[PDB]
């Protein structure tokens, strides 16, 4: 077969329900801290210390 | 556009009305032509109290009008929307703050598709537009997407590379002057096209291939203006060593005679003046160091007969700096 | 509009060939490691299982390296 036939191939199952909602539950919050961050070196601002 | 048929009552009817006064029995197209003659006299006397109401001047008929006439989810756009918001808008350190923004980010992406979709039209826009402004902003954008050492973008690559090399294009449809720097700060977004293929050659071996041969269908011919000449010469000098070695040596002399031809001649294209002479400070001032490794530092003026006098001595002296900055280590 | 899923250069007949031809690569036997040789050496037409195969051969060449 390896030289005459051939076959199909889809190759990307990625069905991996936890990990599945892990990678999007993670991705929003990456989301989340990332406008948090830009908003926060944006508009005005005050602390927690002093300067962070 | 408009049909008028005559509005004819019902002749049964009519003699139904006329027997209730016990007449005789009668046939159907006498009633039909008294119905006839009647709506004659109905339309003509409407006609005569429509003329009276419309020199009374009201668009109504009353009773009296005809009696005188008896007289007869949220945050992937929020973050999106300033984002691109702060990519648009000319607030310098907001400008920054977001770039290093984009070049810091953990895991963004899923908004990567919008955002390159963005970057391709917004290129096509202001390739209509021919605001270099927004040329530069979205080339830092660009430059931050490069710069993450999470994105994979792989797969998105096809549309940043038209997007790339088409603001290495335009027609020289902006003001002149100072755009020709700003076409060299364009060639900035040249060095981006590098930075792209270190990371994309990766192919079934596609990428290097491609940009190259366009870029040599660029080099090769005439009628091409020096908005296209200069950004051909700009990738390929990104490009690095042995393309210049290989690639920009043969017609180095011929093209060296175009800019000959643009010296010595006419005045009044200075467009195409300064155009060309700033061609003539890539071309030194970027291929004299695969010369100074290839041909040995005798020979100034061999050389620029090596080489078609004008980028001579200037290359041997351009050498000369060249062999210096490299014994300064 | 979300395009079709990919399909590769390869069939996954002719991908299991080639980890055939890698784990032989890996060979002990000798047998396997001659038949490994000798199928390089004589599939003209193979082509397709060409660059993939032969970079991360280099890939693993820096890594063993």
């Amino acid at each position: 077969x390896x030289x005459x036939x051939x076959x199909x191939x889809x190759x990307x199952x990625x069905x991996x329900y936890q990990v599945l909602r892990e990678k999007a539950a993670s991705q929003r919050r990456d989301v989340e801290r990332a406008l948090t961050r830009f908003m926060a070196k944006t508009g005005e601002t005050q602390s927690l210390f002093k300067d962070d | 556009k408009l049909k008028l048929s005559n509005t004819v009552l019902p002749s049964e009817s009519m003699k139904v009305v006329a027997e209730s006064m016990g007449i005789a029995q009668i046939q159907e197209e006498t009633c039909q032509l008294l119905t006839d003659e009647v709506s004659y006299r109905i339309k003509e006397i409407a006609q005569d109290a429509l003329k009276f109401m419309h020199m009374g001047k009201r668009q109504k008929l009353t009773t009296s009008d005809i009696d005188y006439a008896l007289k007869l989810s949220v945050e992937q756009q929020l973050y999106y929307k300033e984002i691109t918001e702060a990519c648009v808008g000319s607030c310098e350190a907001k400008r920054a703050e977001a770039l290093q923004s984009i070049a810091t980010d953990p895991g963004l992406y899923q908004m990567l598709p919008r955002f390159s979709t963005f970057i391709s039209e917004g290129v096509r826009v202001n390739v209509v537009q021919n605001n270099l402004a927004l040329l530069i902003y979205l080339m830092r954008m660009v430059k931050a997407l490069m710069d993450n050492p999470t994105l994979y973008l792989e797969k998105y690559v096809h549309e940043l590379i038209p997007a790339v090399m088409t603001c290495i294009v335009s027609r020289q449809l902006c003001l002149r002057p100072d755009v020709d720097n700003h076409w060299a700060l364009r060639d900035f977004a040249a060095r981006l096209v590098a930075q792209i293929c270190k990371h994309f050659s990766t192919t079934t071996n596609n990428i290097q291939s491609r940009i190259t041969k366009t870029f040599t269908k660029s080099w090769v011919d005439e009628k091409t203006p020096w908005t296209t000449r200069y950004g051909s010469i700009a990738g390929l000098a990104e490009l690095g060593h042995d393309v210049i070695k290989t690639l920009i040596l043969p017609r180095l002399q011929q093209e060296g005679e175009r800019i000959r031809s643009v010296l010595d001649g006419p005045v009044l294209s200075n467009i195409d003046r300064i155009g060309a002479d700033h061609v003539q400070s890539l071309l030194l001032k970027h291929c004299a160091p695969v010369l100074a490794k290839l041909r040995p530092p005798p020979d100034n003026q061999d050389a620029y007969r090596a080489e078609f006098g004008s980028l001579g001595p200037l290359l041997c002296s351009q050498v000369v700096k060249a062999r210096a900055q490299a014994a300064l280590q | 509009x979300x395009x079709x899923x990919x399909x590769x250069x390869x069939s996954v007949e002719q991908q299991l060939y080639y980890k055939e031809i890698t784990e032989a690569c890996v060979g002990s036997c000798e047998a396997k490691r001659a038949e490994a040789l000798q199928s390089i050496a004589t599939d003209p037409g193979l082509y397709q299982m060409l660059p993939r195969f032969s970079t991360f051969i280099s890939e693993g060449v820096r890594v063993n390296v």
